């Protein structure tokens, strides 16, 4: 959300837009904008965060499995905690004795 | 918003902030007293009488 | 897009891309030395002097 939140995507993306127009950018390629095509890469934009856990990897070995996604169970938080979400994500699937 | 309000406001328009505004400058640079345009025709017609 | 600005800058601006050009054009048309409304009132006020 820090990139294309629906607020940024209309105000900021509006006032690039006019800005654009009234320099005249429509008129004729000539002028350089200044992002007004955010709302075409909604979902793009440092949407991911990717851990390699080193120290499962040496556990391992050679063959291992590679990745897995991870939900949350709050769905929008990540970009407020990477850490506590990455580690969240990585409480699944580790060595279990019972 | 406030590039395209620059823009919009200094560029586009020029100094002036509206038409109307405009047309009062235009009338006291061209007629010493201030008025519309109305008031225009009417100094500029009796200096053509 | 780009039909609003046609719109903008052919009709509602006429063939004018902003105010102050539209300015010089005024003083221009109405004085032989182009410049500002401030030259354009001097012009006038030599020409009534």
């Amino acid at each position: 959300p820090a990139a294309d939140a629906i607020a940024k995507l209309i105000i900021e993306t509006t006032g690039n837009l006019l800005g654009y127009f009234l320099l005249g950018g429509f008129s004729s390629a000539g002028t350089i904008a200044a992002d007004i095509i955010m709302p075409f890469l909604v979902g793009t934009i440092a949407a991911w965060l990717q851990w390699k856990n080193t120290g499962r990897a040496t556990e391992l070995g050679w063959v291992h499995y590679w990745e897995l996604y991870q939900q949350g169970a709050e769905t929008n938080s990540w970009s407020l905690a990477a850490l506590a979400a990455l580690r969240g994500g990585f409480l699944v699937g580790r060595s279990e004795t019972v | 918003w406030g590039d395209a309000s620059n823009t919009f406001f200094n560029l586009i328009l020029g100094g002036f902030q509206n038409l109307s505004e405009f047309v009062t400058l235009i009338v006291q640079a061209v007629t010493g007293a201030p008025g519309g345009l109305t008031d225009l025709q009417a100094f500029l017609t009796e200096r053509w009488g």
